[PDB]
């Protein structure tokens, strides 16, 4: 065995560790669901995995998507200077075209064979995995300011008497057993002898450091164009109440999108609908009022 | 000859600095924040 | 749908092929 | 159609029954 | 051009410190260190109005 | 109809199940 | 569902023979 503990500041290391494990957790978690937001009419005929082609963006290698048995498997793609053949690396195993492929952007329109690249951003400067680690440091000591904010939010009632058996007597029979109508001596013995230590300075500092951390959240989730944009035009809070000025989360919203554009080129090509669209939507009740078609009541219930 | 322990007498303060050198972190801490002041420009044209 | 299906069938008759003879 | 089911389902039993013994 | 300058001026002198004030050489760096910044609560000091609007 | 998809099914089946005991 | 039940009826049949001869 081996033990001796260091005090109880062991606190002002526990305090430091929610910091740090707040910075891991939520770094890491924001990165966790970052490769999901477009999903783009979820296979409507077309044989991609499209969770594993957003990982796959997200890591900014492009990705092409082409034609292996004219159904569309995903394969891997690393002035203008055309690109034909089948050079790049090829990740699935005997579904290769071993024939023409080409890319199907300017040749023409709609007539090319397909192997089309993606994009994660059309023009690329800065990696968004340096703005989370940018943001999450900001937060991560916001964090930590309201956990010690709230851990020494706590209160006691000192009493205040020359010490052996005097007042324990009193507390114990006459406060915590709720009486009311207590007697005592004159010896000036509550005369604000009994005082209370509060933290006043505390809690009016409590809501204000939320709201930080709220809008905090706000201010990196409409950079990374993860936004609550059209519920809030529906909703007539458009400006300054919801503070993030409108033409900046709309427009980081959609560098995404056309980002993914050439799956619209890839579309015209084999004659079907594939537009990528920036999915905001949680069911079971958003389902349930835009329908309110009696089949949809055996569906649910 | 058995002579010539110069090579020896070190031996019992080279080990002891061997053991004290890196079996430190059970025994010490790590905080107090020392201050390092070193050497503005005024040192540097002296 | 069914023109896929059948040149999945085509596929396969040729790789069948390329292994045998008969 | 419900052939259409079948001859798909066939198909893809003689396609990964295929590559168990490929060259592929 | 000049209501400008006088925006930019204001908000490039409106940035904020907390100014620590003791007799110099290692007394109060230790303090800020382990618990101002590193975030803890119960930080426990000398009866020398060593924070008695400090 | 289905039925005859179903019996259609088994008797693949059941020929695939023949051609692996006998070695034709 | 009227193919499933067939379907199992003749899984049951199967299992029924391969437990006896007769």
């Amino acid at each position: 065995r081996g033990l001796n503990v260091e005090l109880s500041k062991e606190i002002s290391k526990r305090v430091v560790e929610h910091r740090n494990r707040f910075k891991r957790l939520m770094f890491n978690r924001y990165l966790e669901f970052l490769p999901l937001l477009i999903n783009y009419t979820n296979r409507d005929t077309v044989g991609i995995d499209f969770i594993q082609l957003e990982s796959a963006l997200r890591q900014n290698i492009n990705v092409v998507v082409g034609e292996a048995r004219n159904k569309q498997i995903m394969i891997l793609g690393y002035q203008k200077r055309l690109t034909k053949e089948d050079i790049y690396f090829i990740v699935p195993d005997y579904l290769i075209p071993d024939d023409c492929l080409q890319i199907h952007k300017l040749y023409d329109n709609c007539m090319s064979g397909n192997f089309v690249v993606m994009q994660n951003k059309p023009i690329q400067y800065n990696s968004d995995i340096e703005i989370i680690e940018h943001y999450t440091d900001e937060l991560a000591e916001v964090a930590l300011s309201r956990f010690s904010l709230i851990m020494q939010a706590k209160f006691s009632k000192i009493f205040k008497s020359e010490i052996n058996d005097e007042s324990i007597n009193q507390l114990v029979s006459e406060i915590y057993n709720g009486a009311p109508f207590v007697k005592m001596s004159p010896m000036f013995n509550a005369d604000d002898d009994i005082i209370d230590l509060t933290s006043n300075s505390v809690i009016p500092a409590l809501t204000e450091m939320k709201r930080e951390y709220q809008n905090k959240i706000s201010e990196l989730s409409n950079y990374l164009g993860i936004n609550s944009l059209a519920v809030d035009k529906e909703s007539g809070v458009s400006d300054e109440e919801a503070k993030s000025n409108r033409g900046f989360t709309t427009s980081n919203s959609n560098i995404y999108l056309k980002g993914r554009e050439p799956i619209t080129f890839l579309s015209k090509r084999y004659g079907l609908d594939i537009k990528p669209y920036y999915d905001d939507e949680t069911t079971s009740k958003i389902s349930m009022v835009d329908t309110l078609k009696d089949e949809s009541s055996d569906i649910n219930g | 000859e058995n002579d010539f322990k110069y090579f020896d007498d070190i031996r019992p303060f080279l080990d002891e600095i061997y053991k004290t050198r890196e079996r430190y972190t059970p025994f010490y801490d790590d905080r107090a924040d020392y201050n390092t002041n070193s050497k503005s420009y005024y040192d540097y044209i002296s | 749908v069914v023109l896929e299906q059948r040149i999945a069938s085509l596929e396969q008759q040729v790789t069948t092929f390329l292994s045998s003879q008969m």
